[PDB]
Parts: structure tokens; sequence; C-alpha cells
């Protein structure tokens, strides 16, 4: 199981 | 050893080529550098192509079409990346490579920036991969090597790229990249510490909060021809700790299609000690670019778009967008006040 649609970058974790 | 003399002797004129070409193409991007152009109403807004947003736009002089990226200034702010957003502008203005999406105008009012680009009418490699499934070797490679030549001329700036992803890459009219979204290109010698990336392109020593360098890049490489092979990237839940704890494992299966060339090829690239992997070593990117996963691979045919493409878009017209998805459509609204004006007056 994972992510299949867009991806939105991150800017921190 | 490997190569026979002629061979050895073509491979080693073509590496000094490189070189040659890529001084110049230093001299040319720090003039451009030092030495770097419209308005809103200078456009009719017709649909949205992307969002995170940028819309397709047509020049009402020209009719030329462009594709605009449009910023909120109070959000940019908000979200820390001021400093972000000023690289991209400046990166894109200056740089010039045959897959690397052109800037053409940049202006901003009271509530946004904009940046307008050529318009790509392919659609993004994104929707194509998830339609077909995977694509095959051959066709994995020939977009492998756009970005690896697009990463051997980034890196000899010292331009770091930092979001690798099929959603960024575009499919132009003749099947070949354009690479788009250079919010966090970043000239770097060495060093940079942001956290930032799309996590199942991160590279485990951002997770780790190391300083990082252009290596992280050839990471994503790995994960980019993974996925486009495979049909979903190494590193793959449903939730971004899941994702990033398998990564740091850096634990890679692979399917049973993969040959054990690109297998060799990826457990180079997805290779957690930097002091191994692939475009970190003392051989640089010729360690990739001499893999025998692309020993088929004429390097100056790619550069100069002589290789037939795997697959061409269909296109119907200059301002088409069948190759893209549709997205909610938020009217531009521009505040009567000006808006972090100092925050942004380098823009
Ligand atoms: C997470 C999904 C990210 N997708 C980014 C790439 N697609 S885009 O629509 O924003 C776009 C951006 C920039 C230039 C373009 C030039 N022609 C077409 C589209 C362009």
């Amino acid at each position: 199981a994972g992510r299949t649609g867009r991806r939105q970058a991150i800017h921190d974790i | 050893g490997h190569m026979g003399n002629a061979a050895a002797a073509k491979k080693g004129s073509e590496q000094e080529s490189v070189k040659e070409f890529l001084a110049k193409a230093k001299e040319e991007f720090l003039k451009k550098w030092e030495s770097p152009t419209a308005q809103l109403d200078h456009f009719d807004r017709i649909k949205t192509l992307g969002t995170g947003r940028v819309m397709l736009v047509k020049h009402k002089e020209t009719g030329n079409h462009y594709a605009m990226k449009i910023l909120d200034k109070q959000k940019v702010v908000k979200l820390k990346q001021i400093e972000h957003t000023l690289n991209e502008k400046r990166i894109l203005q200056a740089v010039n490579f045959p897959f690397l999406v052109k800037l053409e105008f940049s202006f901003k009012d009271n509530s946004n920036l904009y940046m307008v680009m050529e318009y790509v009418p392919g659609g993004e490699m994104f929707s194509h991969l998830r339609r077909i499934g995977r694509f095959s070797e051959p066709h994995a490679r020939f977009y492998a090597a756009q970005i690896v030549l697009t990463f051997e001329y980034l890196h000899s700036l010292d331009l770091i790229y930092r979001d690798l992803k099929p959603e960024n890459l575009l499919i132009d009219q003749q099947g070949y990249i354009q690479v788009t979204d250079f919010g966090f290109a970043k000239r770097v010698k060495g060093r940079t510490w942001t956290l930032c990336g799309t996590p199942e392109y991160l590279a485990p020593e951002i997770i780790l909060s190391k300083g990082y360098n252009k290596a992280v890049d050839w990471w994503a490489l790995g994960v980019l021809i993974y996925e486009m092979a495979a049909g979903y990237p190494p590193f793959f839940a449903d939730q971004p700790i899941q994702i990033y704890e398998k990564i740091v494992s850096g634990k890679v299966r692979f399917p049973s299609h993969f040959s054990s060339d690109l297998k060799d090829l990826l457990r180079n690239l997805l290779q957690v000690d930097l002091t191994k992997r692939f475009g970190n070593l003392k051989n640089g990117v010729n360690d990739i670019k001499n893999h025998k996963w692309f020993a088929t691979t004429d390097w100056i045919a790619i550069y100069q778009r002589k290789v037939e493409a795997p697959f061409i878009p269909k296109f119907k017209g200059p301002g088409d967008t069948s190759n893209f998805d549709d997205y909610e459509e938020e009217e531009i609204r521009v505040s009567i006040n000006e808006k972090c004006g100092k925050e942004f007056t380098e823009f």
C-alpha cells in the first residue's frame, strides 16, 4: 500500500 | 580491459569534450547570473494546469500560449519560502539547457508573484506513467538519460535541484522531457541543510537531518528510474513517517522483471553510504553514464534530440490541454494594498 496520486513537496520534517 | 583501444580513446575524448562544454556553459550562466518583463493584464487566463498554481495563459498581443505560475506572497512568507522563491526565479532566468523549461517573463503585483514559462503541452510524465502502469526499460532509459545530462549540467554550475519526480517532468511535442519546478533549486558549493523535497524521493541524509550535497539528486534519480520501470517507487507507504523509515533502512526489493543491469545501477544510486553512491565518487557522473544499463545510450544524440522518442503525445492545437487533468478553478484576486513589499523587493 502506498500513495498513488500526485505527491506534494514538503518544506519541513 | 572492457574497451579496446579505439573505444577507450573515443570515450576519453568524449569526456574531455563534456568538460569543454561545461566550462563554456558556466561562463554563460555566470554572465546571466550577474546581468539578468510583463504584467497580468497582458494575458488571458484559460485553464489551470496544476496546483500546489500554474495556469495556461494566452498572451494577448502575440497569441502565444504560456504556463504562468502564480504564487501568493503572504503564503510564501508564512511557509518560509521567500529565499526559495527568489532562487527559482534567478536560476530559471540564468540557465539554458534543452531539457530545462524556459522562463519568458516574471513580474509581481500587490498580492502575487508570477513566473511565465514555455507551455509544454504533452502533459506530466506522472499521468502517462500512471495510465500505462510502467515503462519498459528502453523507454525508462530514454527519459533517464535526459535527467542524467540535466543534472550533469546543473551540478557543474553548483546547482542542486532537489525535487525530481514524474510530476515535475513534462513531455514536449517531440516526446522529450522538460524539467519544471525549481522552487527548491539552490546554488550550493558543498553542503546545505534545508529539510525539503518530496517524501518518496528524499535521500536518507536529508531525512536524518545531515548537511547534504548534490548527491541527493543522484539518489532521487535512482528513485525515478525505479518508479518508471516498476510503476511504483522503491519506498512506498501511505504516510510520510512510514516512507522515511523504509528509506533509512535502505533495503530495496526489485520486481522480478527488472534486468540485472538495472538492479546493479539502482543499488549504486540507492546507496545509503555516500562513499559508495554513484555520482558522488572520484569518477563523478561517468560512473553513471558508463554503466552497462546505459551502454546503448548515445549521449550526444540524446542531447541533440535526434533519438526517436518512445512516445509522442497527441497534440491538436497550440492551446490544447487534453494531456492535463482538470483542477478546481479559483479566480486570481489582486488586493488594493501591497503585501510583503519589503520581503520581495529583489523579485
Ligand atoms: C505535484 C504536481 C506538480 N506538477 C508540476 C508540473 N506541471 S505544471 O502544470 O505545474 C507546469 C509547471 C511549470 C511549467 C509548465 C509548462 N507547461 C505545462 C505545465 C507546467
